[PDB]
């Protein structure tokens, strides 16, 4: 942590024995090294004659800052030079086989990290060659990047530029811009290197773990990605990790999870170049095309031998079992032929020594034809109710027990995203995550409250009370699936009983058989068991609770009646709806589930909304089209970010209806300063309210100059403001009656001109923000534009999202 | 309800004089007093081209076991009339989770509820991922059909539809590529797509043989003639004659055995005898 | 139009819900108007999870986000609801 | 050469037109197979 720093630790003794060596006759001030004070004193203190300590010091303290959510990119903001400097000596660092695998796992979180800040101007452009298209100079045959530069003419016309660049920098560029474009490389060849070194320690797993979480965020952006994942493809990083010895260990199941986030990031069906999102049409076309190129190409070069595996349909082929046998006909010679005639790459520098054998050909011939769910399928395959295995993951508990210091395999948000739908399913993914946390958190307090223990006969009783769960019978099937639970109420509280007896229709509800027997083998020296055998659960089952009934199967037609009389009996029957697939997986397997249920299980009405926001968060996944055209590209984080404002979009309204918006002419005045404003009529005179605001570009009359071309170069291209004429035209208002009450209600609020401007970005049409601090008086501007918005578009719906119910209440009565 | 029964009958024919969205909204409304003719309503469904809403009508008919039919129509035949109209108009019935139905899960009850008929309803479910244009979809649900036939008259009524629906894909694939080849263009893609449809027919045709011993050793495990054919069909393959005998080892029971045992026994000793492995 | 209040307390998948409760008409969307009111220096959305929030940056608004991506944003100048020395004590960091 | 090549792809034609008919009698026989086993099962 950082207040651990602040001690005697060894790296700040290295640095006060290297770098505090001033002779100077300073005073015996106890005055503690604080991290803050210390990172000032680096900072003004760092130059290009310091050591790689300080850099290592630097980036220890800005790996410490991002870790705690704390901003470090402006603080090097004040020096550009010296930020590029560290950067280039981090990066150097990062390439030097020299240090140890600690620095060199530092390293790739600090490069990862700065990977996600691209916000920033400085790292924007420090990380932009790293990421550039001269990574495709190191592609393993000249041939494949011919292709793909004659494959779309941008990337043709972006090398043509790179190598113009490089041609015409001097020789330090020269040499930076290449070190540059080999850095990638090199990291690559180092990770594939420590991959099939053998013998590797937890370091060298951390290290791995960071390079594939690097990786999945390269890939995650796409303009790094639209290089990362050609680049990925080329070095065969997802074969050479999965015949890696340290992903084939079993306590390697975090690296493993990590490698496959980042072969579906990869495999992700979303244009690299364009940009644009594939369907899983598109994708079958392409896994089509690849799959017949490949039998073309295996029946121009061995149809003798290959007859079969060229003449193989789409689904005989993409599957790695039935394309297994086709590949081991194949010789060594002949595998190398066939990754040859496919610009595959089959061999890999000696200096990073990976072994190339048949079987890896083999694997990379297997993973590259080998056929991916799409985000849509892989999102519609995740089951919205949460089950027992899906509660107790592995992922779940390595999140649980996360504190920084070794990567996850869950996807991260950022400010740029591949796709709106990759996007979606990352936010499902998460919000299932946290429900299924959430779940497994609340049933472990119920199961410790509820203490399970053997009494006599084998029966699973409980010793303790729990208001959160209660004791049942084996659940009885009614109709296929809706089924009905007996449940008692007799040694429960009235509260508890009036909380179990108002349970909504379709409430979640968790069907719990637990046996604590199998604790018992945890005491007799077995092996270890695990979280849900810890504490006796042995399977849960989602359901929804649709009915209450009483003890003679009639349903409560007013239930303040049966809470306030006598109850008869307070045993209560249940209908509860159990989940489709759940119950066909176990009919499919022939489980019965349902006749060791024993225990039923409530949850908070506030807390078991995960089920329909999963569904509806899976529902905008599947959908094609879940954004608008005009503000995909500002959610996207691609292109202009201001091309969602009123002033870029085709639609801005040139005349707009303020009607009681200004109190007077002086207040509409100062609303709009720097703006020229004239009336539309003729008359001198100010115009009291209702007003209209109408807004004319000024057309730039173009005299008939001539064209002379001297004086051009010193013109630079001037900032001119277009003055837009804000006409005001006043309107006599209709009368809605005699009556006081028909007189319409009145702004009687002065709104400020940056107030005024957010209400009239709300009214126009586009993408409005409005950033306000507390008191700001938000609430009244967006009731204002409400308000405007229901005046000038009648026909037109406007739906509020509030946060809390307070503010929808604030807007109501503002309203 | 007594004089709305009346009043009914007395606009029962304005429904009909009417017709439109009117009349299907006066035959919902009539549904909730006498459902027994809201079959004939379904008739309606058909006048008024909603083949989604007669799905509905005859899914709510089957869900209720006290319904019967006033034309003596059996649960089977509506069943058979349903999946006939959804085949029929599969392009016009939407499928979508919004809906919360599923076409699948369907063919699967009515395949384990009609026994007899299951050939039928694979048929009817391939014609279906025909007429949607999904070609793996409508093989792979030919496959699964045909590796899950326990009669045999089913069994060959599906592969008989299967392999129509081949050859006509066939026929299509040849007639482009003439078509190409008349015009002077070259296509690679489609001549490798029809290469690969002509050795899939090719290696369905082989393995119509094997698809037919695993469905005579399915309908009786013990019959040592099936397992006796398996094994000449075999033919030449040490490893596929061994993998056969296994199975018909572990398949038989020897105590309700309707073959003999000991002969395959016997000719398992004499293959392994001329293969000269006498300790086997 | 849709219109969102204090969008920063509210997560990116919360604010993107609103924004497609309606089925999209002939390929197209009907949304013209969407204004989200908030602020970036207030509390983010409270997340359970302290990896979600942390490493995977579930906490993170779409406000937030937009004003991080260099999107044009309206922001107000004026307080008239706590006392000059609440509000100066409040404006370091705005 | 275009004089022999004819020649060649009439022969070809020929023998694809052997296989084909080949093909079709094989899934005819397959087809009266299927059935003689269905009318036994």
């Amino acid at each position: 942590t950082l207040e651990d720093l602040e001690g005697e630790n060894q790296f700040t003794n290295l640095a006060r024995q290297h770098w505090l060596n001033v002779p100077q006759q300073a005073a015996k001030i106890k005055v503690k090294t604080d991290v803050l004070k210390r990172e000032l004193y680096l900072w003004p203190g760092y130059g290009e004659d310091s050591s790689n300590y300080h850099v290592l010091l630097i980036i220890l303290i800005v790996n410490a800052k991002r870790r705690e959510r704390v901003s470090t990119w402006d603080i090097f903001a004040d020096r550009p030079a010296d930020f590029s400097d560290l950067f280039r000596r981090a990066l150097s660092m990062t390439l030097d086989s020299s240090l140890s695998w600690t620095i060199r796992t530092h390293v790739l979180l600090f490069i990862i990290h700065a990977f996600q800040s691209l916000d920033y101007a400085i790292v924007r452009k420090e990380c932009a060659p790293l990421v550039s298209i001269s990574i495709w100079h190191n592609l393993s045959t000249e041939e494949k990047r011919e292709a793909l530069l004659d494959s779309n003419p941008h990337l043709r016309k972006a090398w043509r530029a790179a190598t113009k660049r490089f041609e015409s920098a001097d020789d330090a560029t020269k040499a930076r811009l290449r070190f540059d474009r080999a850095w990638l490389y090199s990291l690559v060849l180092d990770f594939l290197t420590l991959l099939y070194s053998g013998n590797a320690k937890q370091e060298h797993v951390l290290y791995c773990e960071r390079f594939v979480e690097f990786l999945t965020d390269l890939q995650s952006q796409l303009p790094t990605r639209r290089y990362v994942n050609t680049l990925l493809q080329d070095l065969h990083v997802l074969p050479a990790l999965s015949l890696s010895p340290i992903y084939n260990d079993e306590g390697n199941g975090l690296l493993r999870e990590l490698c496959n986030l980042f072969t579906h990031y990869t495999y992700f069906a979303v244009d690299d170049q364009s940009g644009v999102q594939l369907s899983r049409e598109q994708a079958y076309d392409r896994h089509c095309a690849i799959l017949a190129k490949l039998q073309r190409i295996a029946m121009k070069h061995f149809k003798e031998k290959l007859t079969v595996l060229a003449l193989s349909n789409y689904g005989s082929i993409d599957k790695r079992s039935e394309l297994e046998p086709l590949l081991q006909a194949l010789t060594d010679d002949e595998l190398v032929q066939l990754s040859n005639l496919m610009n595959i790459r089959t061999s890999y520098p000696d200096a990073a020594r990976i072994p190339v054998d048949r079987k890896f050909i083999v694997e990379v011939l297997l993973t590259t034809f080998e056929r991916r769910k799409t985000f849509q399928d892989a999102a519609q395959a995740l089951s919205v109710l949460p089950t027992e295995e899906t509660l107790f993951d592995i992922s779940l508990k390595r999140t649980d027990q996360y504190d920084g210091s070794r990567p996850l395999a869950l996807p991260k948000l950022n400010l740029q995203y591949l796709s709106v739908g990759d996007f979606l399913w990352r936010s499902f993914v998460l919000y299932r995550c946290e429900s299924f946390y959430a779940i497994r958190q609340d049933l472990e307090d119920a199961l410790i409250r509820l203490k399970p223990e053997v009494r006599r006969g084998g029966v699973t009783g409980f010793a303790g009370f729990s208001k959160m769960a209660l004791p049942i019978s084996k659940p009885v099937i009614l109709d296929v699936v809706k089924a009905e639970v007996t449940i008692d109420l007799r040694r429960l509280t009235p509260q508890i009983r009036r909380d179990w007896e108002s349970l909504r229709p379709d409430d979640v509800v968790f069907l719990l058989a637990v046996d604590a027997s199998r604790q018992k083998q945890s005491a007799n020296g077995g092996a270890v068991l695990s979280e849900a055998e810890r504490l006796g659960l042995v399977h849960v089952r989602a359901a929804e609770i649709i009915q209450v009934l009483d003890d003679k199967g009639k349903a409560i037609r007013d239930p303040q009646a049966y809470f306030d009389g006598h109850t008869r009996s307070d045993i209560r029957k249940i209908q509860l709806r159990l989940d489709a697939t759940s119950y066909k997986a176990d009919t499919e397997a022939n489980r019965n589930v349902y006749e060791d249920i024993n225990l039923i299980v409530r949850r908070s009405s506030r807390e078991n909304n995960f089920k329909p926001v999963l569904e509806s968060i899976q529902d905008l996944t599947l959908s094609e089209v879940p954004l608008a055209s005009w503000l995909h590209e500002v959610f996207l984080g691609y292109g202009d970010p201001a091309g969602a404002t009123f002033k870029q979009l085709p639609n801005r309204l040139k005349k707009i209806n303020f009607r009681d918006t200004f109190l007077d002419w002086q207040h509409l005045v100062e609303s709009f300063p720097g703006k020229i404003i004239e009336p539309s009529d003729d008359v001198s005179s100010s115009f009291g309210p209702p007003y209209v605001l109408e807004s004319v570009e000024k057309q730039v009359e173009e005299h008939p100059s001539k064209p002379s071309k001297k004086r051009r170069r010193d013109v630079e291209p001037a900032l001119m403001s277009k003055v837009e004429t804000l006409k005001v035209s006043t309107y006599k208002p209709p009368n809605n009656g005699p009556y006081p009450v028909d007189a319409p209600k009145l702004n009687k609020i002065r709104f400020t001109p940056t107030q005024i401007d957010a209400i009239y970005s709300g009214t126009q049409p586009g993408l409005t923000i409005i950033v306000g601090p507390p008191g700001t008086g938000k609430t009244d501007v967006a009731v204002q534009i409400i308000s405007n918005i229901y005046h000038n578009f009648p026909e037109q719906k406007t739906l509020l999202v509030a946060h809390s119910n307070q503010a929808l209440n604030q807007l109501f009565a503002k309203i | 309800i007594t004089q709305h029964n009346r009043i009914w009958a007395l606009y029962r024919p304005f429904a009909n004089s009417a017709e439109g969205i009117t009349a299907v909204k006066i035959w919902r409304r009539y549904m909730q007093v006498h459902p027994e003719d809201a079959e004939d309503f379904i008739e309606l469904l058909i006048q008024c081209g909603l083949y989604t809403e007669a799905v509905k009508k005859y899914i709510e008919i089957l869900n209720n076991p006290k319904f019967q039919s006033k034309n003596a129509k059996g649960h089977y035949e509506l069943w058979s009339e349903m999946v006939d109209l959804l085949v029929e108009h599969a392009v016009d019935i939407e499928t979508g989770h919004e809906t919360g139905i599923d076409v699948e899960r369907i063919i699967r009850s009515g395949i384990e509820r009609f026994s007899d008929q299951r050939g039928k309803l694979w048929s009817g479910l391939a014609t279906y991922w025909i007429r949607r244009g999904n070609f793996d979809r409508a093989r792979d649900v030919f496959e699964e059909g045909i590796t899950t036939v326990m009669t045999v008259r089913d069994f060959t009524m599906i592969f008989d539809a299967y392999v129509e629906f081949e050859e006509s894909v066939i026929g299509t694939l040849m007639e482009a590529a003439s078509r190409r080849a008349e015009k002077g263009v070259v296509d690679e893609s489609a001549d490798f797509d029809l290469d690969i449809r002509m050795m899939r027919f090719e290696h369905l045709m082989d393995r119509r043989p094997f698809l037919l011993n695993d469905v005579l050793l399915r309908q009786n495990p013990n019959n040592v003639a099936e397992w006796e054919k398996r094994v000449a069909l075999w033919g030449d393959n040490k490893e596929e004659v061994v993998k056969t005998y296994t199975d018909a080892i572990a398949a038989i029971n020897p105590k309700k055995a309707v073959g003999a045992f000991h002969l395959l026994w016997a000719n398992y000793a004499k293959f392994y005898e001329k293969a000269g492995d006498l300790r086997t | 139009n849709v219109i969102m209040e204090e969008a920063a307390q509210i997560t990116e998948i919360e604010n993107f819900i609103p924004l497609a409760l309606q089925k999209p008409k002939n390929g197209q969307m009907a949304l013209q108007r969407v204004v989200l009111c908030g602020d970036h220096y207030q509390n983010s959305p409270v997340i359970q999870g302290l990896a979600f929030r942390h490493y995977a940056n579930l906490e993170q608004s779409l406000f937030s986000r937009l004003v991080r991506l260099g999107v044009p944003t309206i922001n107000l100048d004026q307080q008239g609801r706590a006392r000059p020395s609440i509000s100066n004590l409040y404006r370091w960091r705005y | 050469s275009e004089s022999s090549t004819k020649n060649a792809a009439l022969t070809a034609a020929q023998e694809r037109l052997a296989r084909f008919r080949a093909l079709q009698a094989r899934a005819k026989e397959s087809s009266q197979q299927n059935l003689k086993e269905a009318t036994k099962e």
